[PDB]
């Protein structure tokens, strides 16, 4: 979780999604593998961001609308890391992941498995 | 009510007439009515020093040990001496023996050695009058209290044959029948007494035996609770208008009230949750009952153990601990205080101290083995230690006791009998199911679960058995068996909150579905809106990372239970995580204005401090200290911590003299804490000594900042006199023995610190510097080399060793220690402390450009980069390392030194060393001075 929520907190902060950054910092500080020192260091950075801007989203991601799972999930495109909104779309004959019909045109080999595209 | 004017006139009486006994007996009886057991003992003793045969003062001393101290040895020896004065004064007066035995039996707290002395006094009354049924009834009662139900039955049956009209005997016989499970006889005989009751007037005892029969028949809990409410409300109606004389103890019947409390506690929670849960009015009745027994006879220590237990079950674990410490300083051998102290330590996850308090409990009383709650708490401790097989043994030892199962004639259990709490009986079954489950004995867990389903059938606690079936189903992988059981708990049923939390948790774990989790939690909010369910809903939303709905949940709680500081602090956390700082601040201010717990001053202060509003924190903590200081042991320690915290803030205000005055005021309060803690709470002594040490350490720090290093040595010596072996205090007095030129006492504190922890880097490096000052350079090197062989990635020890090797002229030894860091940590090369250590090396080998390159890679780091920057400035000022203006060599080098190429490139390095100095942000006046000096070197 350290790598995930560090990278998420970083991208959320750079995006000015400081509430999504706050989510990632709460998730980080909860980790039982961390020392009180590390928990405090993450809190110091979170409070620095929160005091200098806010602990709320100035710009909002909305992907949690899938990640709550109740409505189910759209397949995440292996070319872009975003959900496929297309009704029907390309899928890799090897790994069977979907790709957006525009974005797959950029590749000779599947972005996930590096098998030739087909 | 002019007690000071009365005391002055009484002192004038005792001065004019030192022998005049009536004044002292009146003063003693008044002091008991004033609850002043200390001066009641002084007056009883001063009276006994003038009239050693005074039956009332001997009775008052025997009562003191039964009714404040709970001291079995002092109580039994004062009862012996009281009896010997009856042998001296009217030995034939069987009524006086009987009166004494009623008072001491109704107050005894079920102590065997007190009850044996009382029984011999009542047996002497019975040998003087064998015809007296009532003497045989109170022998019957004292045999219930000793667990000798067979002898109680003989003494009540003989009281009935001595007087068939002794309803006292029949009530006691029915109580024996109910303990024996002879329910059909108890029922018929209670109906017979309910017809006769109109000739007697209403008795709380007959309503209580109806409540006990209703409980044993498994009747609805609200009906049993309503009967117990009528028992209390009828019982108190007898006591109206009475003075606090010894007769009040017989009429109050402490022993009977504590049984009533223990079955209210069968319907109460089993967990130390904070206030705001629909069960809590039952604990509120328990507080009122126990408070009457504390107004009168608290040394029936089972009373104050039950107040500590009720405080614990209402979430005040500090008040529970203080009340237990108080019990243990009235009698250190008091086993039940150690039994609840095991539940205090169990709730704190202090499993070792839970086991030690269980072993203390047993060491003081082996008859603790006769209670199922003992075996449950030892099984809980064993289970948390992983001693699963021994937890099976102790739970079987629990189930061996009488009343732990529904059983007929010819019982396998044959020990002395007890009135087992249905919530304990449940818990011992449920934890045997869990301990078999943890042992892999799924069939035995399922078999004992079917026995629990049979045992607790038709009770509210049966829903906890269905939730335990769902828990066993999850361990068995029957997730749909768990969910279907939990779904079969609905809005009209008890325990629906835990059932829906379990449904939520299952859907998040196994189906990965946050919406099924959230809809289960919104079902909790819709069906069972209360402050605890709304608090738990808040915490659920925090685990889900949705703090806005968590704050709605904490609002839905806190508008209903504004007294809960734990909820106000959890509210504060979520509001801080959501930039609602004014709401957090104003909730903490409202909690402080309503006088709530110790840490709320720290929550508000550390918030305002992290928001850099150090002045607001200063004014808040001063306002939190604007009262006249309260003399309660809690309030003294609270104000001591508020003063310490105000001194921590005054440090950032530069108000260091006020910080010393606040710390001395904390030291004054902390001395008043220690001088009570040593007499009423001795288990807190190391923590309270450490807080006194830390106060003295901070006084010493402020005196260092005032350049009074002699006060710094003094107040760190005081910090050692409080705590000789605190790592920071040892290190700081070592620093001051160093700073005031005592390298030997510095080496003593280093050696002691290294003996207490060998891996203390500061002590090793300080000792190595002292070896270097003593010219033991080989030891200085070797101790840093040993520390690097323990800790290869240590840029402080490495950079210290590099300068030792520079000053020795042995730079060739260094590369080993870079390789050791690289071998441990392949990323060490990327770290600013490695880059600083490497930059230092190249400046000494002779490569100023490579030194600059490696310093530059470190230069922004808060320690290593700050120290790298100074060495970049050294090179940028003076890259040839010359005597600036030295005539032996600045008259030379002219073929380069007269060139614009050397001049302009060097002067650019000078004029940009000013920019490296603009990167050296100072944090001290010494930092500003050294910065200003090096700008002036540019």
């Amino acid at each position: 979780p350290v790598e995930i929520y560090s990278l998420l907190a970083l991208c959320a902060c750079a995006s000015r999604a400081f509430g999504t950054c706050s989510k990632a910092f709460i998730k980080l500080k909860s980790l039982e593998t961390l020392s009180s020192e590390q928990k405090q260091q993450y809190e110091d950075l979170a409070l620095e961001i929160f005091t200098k801007h806010t602990s709320k989203d100035n710009r909002k991601p909305e992907l949690d609308s899938l990640m709550e799972g109740g409505e189910g999930k759209l397949p995440t495109c292996v070319a872009t890391g975003s959900p496929i909104t297309e009704y029907q779309f390309w899928m890799c004959s090897v790994c069977k992941h979907g790709v957006l019909a525009q974005e797959i045109s950029h590749y000779s080999f599947c972005p996930l498995c590096h098998s030739p595209v087909g | 009510q002019n007690y000071s004017g009365a005391l002055e006139t009484v002192n004038q009486i005792i001065v004019n007439f030192p022998s005049f006994l009536p004044a002292f007996v009146k003063k003693m009886k008044l002091q008991l009515a004033l609850q002043d057991w200390d001066q009641t003992v002084e007056t009883a003793q001063r009276l006994l020093l003038q009239d050693s045969q005074n039956v009332e003062a001997l009775r008052m001393q025997a009562l003191y040990y039964v009714c404040r101290e709970g001291d079995i040895e002092k109580a039994s020896t004062k009862l012996e001496n009281l009896g010997n004065t009856l042998d001296a004064m009217e030995p034939q007066n069987a009524q006086l023996f009987y009166n004494i035995t009623l008072a001491f039996s109704r107050t005894c707290g079920r102590s065997q050695l007190i009850l044996q002395k009382i029984q011999t006094l009542l047996e002497r009354a019975f040998s003087l009058n064998p015809q007296q049924s009532e003497f045989a009834t109170e022998l019957g009662y004292q045999m219930i209290l000793q667990g000798r139900v067979k002898e109680a039955l003989k003494w009540y049956k003989t009281a009935m044959t001595l007087d068939e009209t002794s309803v006292s005997a029949l009530v006691g016989f029915i109580q024996c029948q109910l303990i024996e499970g002879q329910l059909q006889d108890a029922d018929q005989q209670l109906e017979f007494l309910n017809e006769i009751q109109q000739s007697i007037g209403k008795s709380a005892e007959l309503i209580y035996l109806h409540a006990v029969l209703a409980m044993k028949k498994n009747k609805r809990q609200e009906e049993v609770i309503n009967l117990l409410n009528d028992v209390l409300d009828t019982h108190f109606s007898q006591l109206e208008g009475l003075p606090l004389g010894i007769q009040y103890f017989e009429k109050l019947n402490p022993d009977f009230l504590l049984e009533i409390v223990m079955e209210y506690l069968s319907f109460c929670p089993m967990q130390p949750a904070s206030p705001g849960q629909p069960l809590c009015p039952l604990l509120r009745r328990c507080i009122s009952v126990l408070e009457t027994v504390v107004r009168t006879v608290p040394g029936l220590l089972q009373t104050v153990f039950l107040i500590a237990k009720v405080k614990y079950l209402s979430g005040d674990i500090e008040a529970a601990f203080n009340n237990l410490q108080h019990c243990l300083e009235h009698n250190p051998s008091y086993a039940d205080a150690h039994l609840l102290l095991a539940q205090v330590y169990l709730s704190q996850e202090k499993v070792k101290l839970c086991s030690q308090s269980l072993e203390l409990c047993l060491s003081y009383d082996f008859k603790v083995r006769d209670y199922p709650l003992y075996h449950l708490i030892k099984a809980q401790s064993q289970k948390k230690m992983g001693e699963i097989a021994d937890a099976i043994k102790t739970l079987h030892m629990a189930m061996s006791l009488p009343g732990m199962k529904r059983i007929g004639a010819s019982t396998k259990s044959k020990d002395r009998k007890t009135e087992v709490d249905t919530s304990h009986r449940l818990s011992i079954f449920l934890e045997l199911i869990d301990v078999h489950r943890l042992n892999g004995e799924q069939h035995e867990a399922t078999k004992v679960l079917q026995d629990a389903i049979h045992e607790f059938s038709g009770t509210s606690e049966e829903v906890r058995v269905t939730i335990a079936n769902a828990d066993l189903a999850l361990a068995q992988g029957d997730i749909e068996r768990a969910l279907s059981i939990l779904q079969n708990v609905t809005a009209e049923q008890p325990y629906f909150i835990e059932a829906r939390e379990k449904m939520a948790d299952i859907y998040l774990k196994h189906r990965k579905d946050k919406m099924l989790y959230i809809t289960c939690f919104r079902e909790i909010a819709e069906r069972m809106a209360n402050p605890r369910s709304f608090l738990l809903l808040g915490d659920a939303y925090m685990n889900i990372l949705e703090p806005e709905e968590a704050i709605v949940a904490y609002e839905q709680a806190l508008n209903q239970n504004p007294k809960d500081g734990t909820l106000a602090s959890k509210m504060g956390k979520a509001l801080i995580k959501t930039h609602n700082y004014s709401m957090a601040i104003t909730y903490y201010e409202a909690a402080l204005k309503t006088g709530q717990k110790n840490y709320l001053c720290y929550d508000l202060a550390e918030l305002l401090l992290k928001l850099k509003w150090y002045d607001k924190a200063e004014k808040v903590l001063q306002h939190a200290l604007a009262h006249e200081p309260v003399n309660e042991l809690s309030a003294l320690m609270e104000d001591g911590r508020c003063q310490v915290l105000l001194a921590k803030v005054y440090s950032k205000m530069e108000k260091l003299g006020d910080a010393i005055t606040a710390l001395q005021q904390a030291r004054e309060l902390q001395a008043r804490v220690l001088k009570r803690v040593q007499m009423e709470q001795p288990d807190a002594v190391p923590a309270q000594k450490h807080l006194a040490a830390e106060i003295c350490a901070e006084i010493a720090k402020h005196s260092v900042a005032q350049r009074d290093y002699e006060k710094a040595i003094k107040f760190y010596r005081e910090a050692l006199v409080h705590c000789e072996t605190d790592n920071k205090i040892m290190l700081e007095l070592a620093r001051l023995y160093l700073a005031q030129d005592d390298p030997d006492s510095c080496l003593r504190q280093c050696a002691l610190l290294l003996q207490s922890d060998q891996d203390n880097e500061a002590a090793t490096m300080m000792m190595a510097d002292l070896m270097f000052r003593k010219q033991d350079y080989e030891q200085a090197v070797f101790h840093l080399q040993q520390l690097l062989e323990r800790k290869p990635d240590n840029y402080m020890t490495l950079s210290r060793l590099i300068d030792l090797l520079r000053r020795c002229g042995k730079l060739e030894d260094v590369p080993r220690f870079f390789s050791m860091a690289e071998k441990r940590n392949s990323r060490a090369k990327l770290e600013p402390g490695f880059q600083y250590c490497k930059g230092l090396y190249l400046w000494y080998t002779g490569e100023p450009n490579d030194a600059l390159r490696h310093f530059n890679k470190a230069r922004k780091d808060r320690d290593w980069g700050q120290n790298a920057l100074y060495n970049m400035i050294e090179i940028c000022l003076n890259p040839d390392n010359e005597t600036v203006g030295g005539e032996v060599f600045e008259n030379l080098d002219g073929d380069l030194g007269n060139s614009t190429e050397k001049q302009e490139s060097v002067q650019l390095a000078v004029r940009t060393a000013e920019k490296l100095l603009k990167e050296l942000k100072p944090q001290t006046v010494q930092g500003h001075v050294q910065l200003r000096i090096m700008e002036n070197y540019c």
